[PDB]
């Protein structure tokens, strides 16, 4: 996945 | 890369120890409400893909054996391991129906040198229990 | 060669030296919260993100109720101890 | 509420 | 109300009951790692992502060396304790 | 929102306690390599936007007082607080040149009820110190 | 190396 701010 | 490899045929084993009733000699009261917790936890961890089994009112020896045996199984095709403990407790220790046992001893069974098949894989423990008698009065 | 203590994660319902609350009719605070967050984001959030939202829910949505003034209106904050070496996702 |  | 013990984060160089390693010439393992990761990602990663990478670097990159057989080729793993209720980013 | 609000006049204060030399009676030795650590840490945290302050060879009394006064300062315009501890240590305690003091008492100064200006703001503590004398032999 |  991709941590998204 | 930066994430644990979850590409295994099995997410993993999940042990839930649900302690509600304790031997009168321990002086600990019935943990009402702990059954809702265990059922709710069961559904959640099942949905994640864990093969969960629930054990009720375990003795310190039971808990120890339960985890020792689990650490001796073959986790070669599992992605991780999870254990949930619901009970009375004190600093660093947790109650069985017959007394207290060190949380340290329950978990060290999964050390990398004592469970080769879970090496480099996550070992998870969720502990619902007191750790002393301090009260957090809060603030606004 | 890796540390024998590596890859463990302890998610305690409360901090060291403190009590842990449990409403007899709904279940312990920590578990009610853990399950809400998990049945909602267990498959799309990293473990630490999940446990962090759990800390917040416990600390915000709960407050003890008791006819005993000493145990009246008390609060709680969970405690996450991580020796994990990677990010953890329950999917794919 | 009770304590654990 | 909010918990008094809330919003604290303790990043320990090692786990309870264990030693922590330090190289007289390069500094302690934990500190070397912490800085190394902060220089590259201190401004684009969340505090837990950083510390987790720190755990991984200390665990894999370091091994002790000593003339005393009792103290050589030993390992280490840091310990993160989080009471945080939100995600923390040093940028923005 | 799921993130700490970072929209403050400043990121915050970063206190570094670099204990290298200890009184003979403690049985503790010189911590060679700690100056490099403090140097690297300071350059690193200043670079992050922190107002870093470095204290050296502090007594237990100094550390307590120093952190107590920091907790009594006004943090209203800061996003967070950070404190780094570099010294000798044993489980649950850290060494001053003086002797030993509980890590819990040092950090307690910033609890939500004893430092209202940091309420709802992250309070970070990085600790480089021993916590016992156990050795991790490793595996693989 | 040494121990802290």
């Amino acid at each position: 996945q991709g941590h998204g701010e | 890369t930066y994430q644990y490899n979850m590409n295994f045929e099995k997410l993993g084993k999940c042990i839930i120890i649900n302690n509600k009733n304790f031997d009168k000699v321990t002086g600990m009261g019935v943990r009402n409400g702990t059954d809702k917790d265990a059922e709710a936890l069961f559904k959640c961890f099942r949905s994640l893909g864990f093969d969960v089994i629930v054990y009720n009112d375990c003795s310190c020896a039971k808990m120890q054996d339960l985890l020792k045996k689990a650490s001796e199984e073959d986790h070669t095709n599992a992605a991780c391991f999870a254990c949930i403990l619901l009970s009375h407790g004190e600093e660093n220790v947790i109650y069985g129906k017959d007394g207290v046992t060190p949380i340290k001893d329950l978990t060290a069974h999964f050390r990398g040198d004592r469970c080769k098949t879970l090496l480099e894989k996550p070992k998870l423990f969720f502990i619902q229990a007191c750790r002393g008698t301090e009260l957090d009065d809060g603030i606004q | 060669k890796i540390p024998v203590e590596a890859d463990f994660l302890f998610a305690y319902s409360t901090v060291p030296g403190y009590y842990s609350w449990r409403s007899p009719g709904r279940g312990s605070w920590f578990v009610q919260a853990l399950c809400s967050i998990l049945e909602e984001h267990g498959k799309d959030l990293e473990i630490m993100q999940i446990l962090t939202r759990v800390n917040d829910r416990v600390a915000r949505h709960f407050e003890s109720q008791s006819d005993d003034p000493h145990f009246h209106e008390k609060k709680q904050i969970p405690c996450v101890v991580s020796m994990l070496t990677k990010e953890l996702y329950f999917s794919q | 509420d009770m304590q654990x």
